[PDB]
């Protein structure tokens, strides 16, 4: 009742994706839920996903974790990548500051160009303004 | 269960439209900022006409849409500076609309000097206290 | 048809005056100038730049107070007893004063600059310097005009 | 060679309404305006912003008074606040 | 037939509410159209509204069996630069028009809210002409400043003739200037005298 | 407890929406860096303020005319002599001053402003005198 | 010598219409259409296949626009896929 | 009339997720990426490009899923762990891709391109290698991006 599948069903239902992929684990962080906007200031009012994120972490301790800013197409290239490296440097220091050691953690900012959908679409857009956290 | 994770509030198509409009817009101004940028470098700043100073490393966030007298003027009466203008003000006025959020008035004025351009200009003198607004000669 | 009212009303007014008053936040209103004055332990902990999160129930009914004018600029000023330096000082009180006018400018208020500044108890409201932030020299307060 | 101005200005800069005039009803903002031949005038503090206005004047306590095509609206500018102004007519 | 009086009679109420729907929505949105739409931060400096200069790349004319003319681009200038007095809005373009109609079974339900419907889309249809407006007005506007960087288009010659005290005994005006634009902007066909941005 | 921004971008068409407006707001930012010509301090030309104490009265003008008589009796209020160096034109260089309580050092330095380029304000304070030069 | 385009184009390589138009109604593609006078023209950013276009333009983004005569259907290739396109009008 | 749906419903995607989730085949999707996964025992014979009888029901119902986007190019790609060379393995793997998606492109998809490779466990996803098809690295794998 408090294990690995109540968290990542919580997870869900704190709208935070989930993918298993063998031995990689890859967390999907809404940035426009779980950011303030256009900032790297932490939705510290959408919390208690972020304290399911850092239980979720707890069950793999030895793991290396990539962890990387995305943003969508918008603005600046630098400026997307500025601001997906912000967001993904204040994930890190997230986990960082919630008992991850600092060199399991390891942060990397791309603008925009991985893209797990098109950002010529709202809705597509939105599901492009993400964080993922990979880890082993 | 399946979740994709951004389930945000439900748009309507007005905001959708205005949105794919509006990234249009904002690329095509990038575009011209580039070649703008490009054609001529811009070999100074206005840091050096508008320098920092204690009591103006205080902090403001403005939204503001009127003539620059009455900001200007507000931003000096809270940063305990003389604002004096040099220049009778034009009969069109001199609009600029500030929207930003949480930075120092050094650069809210550098910002002010930046939106109006070449119609006035702001320089600040911290040896004295100082905030001027010159209009143009024209 | 023009509005009667700007979504406010004077009965909320005063009974969110004698509400805050009642807590402690002390809503002094001279003329057409306001000004409520937080002490920094109900915003803040002990010499901090960090806000409790209790406090933001305080800080929803002030900018729930703040709605019911018309203003221009919204000044916040805090400052706090001695505690290493002035230097400090005025570093934590500039850092309360911007985090509590994030708060604020996040929420509704329709003032159009919010002026956030700290001094390093260079206006003492009390010569007794008890304390660290239990101090009543130790506070943040906002000041405004209602215009019109 | 232009005309210099409109010389009707310098009585709506005053508050006095031109000769042979119709008043509009301005709601939402301290400002006057009258109606002569198909332009309206207004006697403002307020600074306006949309609608677009032919001439312009000002007194010196900063009252403007500017003359315009006649628009339902006006949008002004208060104190960086953009608000709207209807007329009648 | 009554159904079709009925589906006229949904139409335009559905027209109205989502003319009133998309007036709110526009209103929340104020300060950010504001931002976007910065026609003030885009005038020239003796307060000239810049022109609107289209651009059709890649451009074929079929004229008849036997002749195509192609060209690479053409540049048209519309809406020809000029005295602004207040620069202009978003909500001279985009705001739709609001009135409330007051005008009054099982077709009359199902045929009106088809005409709801139609009313509806009828209604954004009238805001993808007006933000199809506005963007083609501030994207040429954009791409004066563009073509100006790239020494495509001339820039606009004002002509400050001054007058002194100006006037008989019962009227004078003190500082007389009279302004005008003696070049209007044009774009210029000498093709060496162009500008070809690079980037990094 | 806290609460979410009011009219925050909490949809998924105006977060796009606003990241276009924060976009344009910098590039229009950028572009007006770019081409706002600015003068260095060093290089500015305009009048400095000359410290007399004669000069440090608080006046106040409503005037809109030619500037030399405007500096002739701004002289003799400051008690300073007044030279007129040049040829003064057919049309008047005018200026206008529309203030009510200031010091008439700055007067003097906005008047220079007004100037600008018709004609030119120098103070020499030693001899107390202020020349008003054409060119 | 033939002319170069029609200068109407430049307006629908954007979305505002001709003046003096009717809309028509586009079905089943993100295209929009107008009739002009015994012209229609299309923004469009598919390919126009089979009725027979006399002019056209293209934007920056890919954007075309299509000067043709008035087919009720269009065929468009999407990515690759052939599709049609009711009009009406 | 235009048509609501263009064969397909919501419904119907859900339950061939979940279906073939429950019979193990990793169907992820990742905003509009989407990976579906079979591992080459649930296909194939061990170390051979060999579909079984058995496995073009699961290719059927793969290929039912696959009938309800509007797709472009769906990319079939095989990798399995190493038999006796590299070389055997990529040529292994080309051609069990290629014979995935004969059977696809013959079936009902409506993909403009399917492109097929193979890959000699060049991407193992564990570094558990203990077995041959019975691998969890040993798969084929469909990605595609759903249109629009």
């Amino acid at each position: 009742r408090d294990s690995k599948r109540k968290i990542i069903r919580d997870l869900q239902k704190q709208d935070i994706q989930y993918v298993e992929y063998g031995d990689t684990r890859t967390l999907i962080i809404p940035t426009d839920k779980y950011f303030m906007f256009s900032s790297p200031r932490l939705n510290e009012i959408c919390y208690p996903g972020l304290n399911n994120v850092i239980r979720l972490l707890n069950f793999y301790p030895q793991s290396t974790i990539y962890v990387a800013g995305f943003t969508d197409n918008v603005g600046s290239r630098s400026h997307k990548r500025k601001l997906s490296q912000a967001q993904a440097e204040t994930m890190m220091t997230f986990l960082w500051a919630n008992g991850i050691a600092a060199k399991r953690l390891k942060a990397e900012g791309y603008g925009d160009k991985n893209a797990i959908s098109d950002n010529a679409i709202i809705h597509g857009s939105a599901q492009n303004r993400r964080i993922e956290i990979q880890w082993f | 269960k399946f979740k994709k994770p951004p389930i945000n509030n439900p748009s309507d198509d007005a905001t959708i439209k205005l949105a794919e409009a509006a990234v249009s817009v904002s690329d095509s101004m990038l575009e011209m900022a580039k070649v703008e940028k490009v054609i001529t470098p811009p070999s100074k700043d206005n840091t050096l006409t508008i320098p920092n100073a204690y009591n103006l490393q205080a902090r403001a966030s403005v939204d503001w849409s009127g003539p620059i007298e009455e900001l200007t003027a507000r931003i000096a009466k809270a940063a305990h500076f003389r604002f004096r203008v040099l220049g009778k003000s034009p009969s069109v006025p001199v609009l600029i609309s500030i929207s930003t959020k949480d930075e120092s008035l050094a650069e809210i004025l550098r910002d002010i000097d930046y939106q109006a351009g070449k119609k006035a200009s702001i320089h600040v003198y911290p040896n004295s206290q100082v905030v001027e607004l010159r209009y143009a000669k024209i | 048809l023009p509005c009667r009212v700007d979504g406010a009303c004077d009965a909320t007014i005063i009974k969110m005056m004698t509400d805050l008053n009642k807590k402690g936040i002390k809503v002094a209103s001279v003329g057409q100038n306001y000004l409520i004055s937080i002490p920094a332990s109900a915003l803040f902990a002990d010499q901090s730049p960090r806000l409790n999160w209790a406090s933001y129930s305080l800080l929803n009914e002030i900018a729930a107070f703040l709605k019911q004018f018309r203003k221009i600029a919204i000044t916040v000023t805090s400052y706090s007893s001695k505690y290493v330096s002035v230097k400090r000082e005025r570093a934590l009180t500039l850092a309360r004063s911007r985090v509590v006018s994030e708060y604020l400018w996040s929420q509704g208020v329709d003032s159009r600059i919010i002026f956030t500044q700290g001094l390093g108890s260079d206006k003492p409201i009390t010569s007794y310097t008890l304390g660290g932030d239990r101090s009543p020299n130790a506070r943040v307060e906002i000041t405004f005009r209602r215009a019109v | 060679i232009p005309p210099s101005a409109n010389d009707l200005l310098l009585h709506v800069l005053e508050g006095v309404p031109p000769p042979g005039s119709r008043r509009l009803v301005v709601s939402g903002g301290d400002a006057r305006a009258w109606l002569s031949n198909e332009k309206m005038y207004v006697r403002t503090n307020l600074t306006i912003l949309s609608p677009g206005w032919l001439a312009s004047m000002t007194s010196a306590d900063g009252t403007h008074a500017y003359e315009m095509q006649k628009s339902p609206v006006l949008l002004v500018s208060w104190h960086g606040k953009v608000m709207q102004l209807k007329v009648e007519g | 037939a009554l159904k079709e009086t009925a589906l006229s009679v949904g139409a335009q109420a559905g027209l109205a509410w989502r003319a009133k729907i998309i007036d709110e929505q526009l209103n929340k949105q104020a300060r950010n159209l504001d931002a976007i739409y910065d026609f003030n931060s885009l005038v020239l400096e003796h307060n000239i509204l810049p022109p609107v200069l289209l651009e059709g790349r890649n451009t074929l004319n079929l004229a008849d069996a036997q002749s195509i003319r192609i060209s690479d681009r053409t540049y048209k200038v519309a809406k020809q630069a000029h005295f602004i007095t207040t620069p202009p809005t978003w909500r001279q373009y985009l705001w739709m028009d609001y009135v409330k109609p007051e005008a009054p079974k099982e077709i009359w339900c199902i045929y009106t809210e088809r005409g709801w419907k139609n009313g509806i889309d009828q209604a954004n249809t009238i805001l993808e002409e007006n933000i199809a407006r506005i963007k083609e007005d501030f994207g040429g506007m954009i791409l004066y400043r563009k073509l100006l960087a790239m020494n495509m288009v001339s820039p606009p010659y004002v002509s400050h003739t001054d007058l002194g005290v100006t006037g008989d005994g019962s009227e004078i005006h003190i500082d007389d200037r009279v302004l005008r634009i003696t070049a209007l902007p044009e774009l210029n066909v000498n093709s060496a005298e162009w500008r070809a941005a690079v980037a990094k």
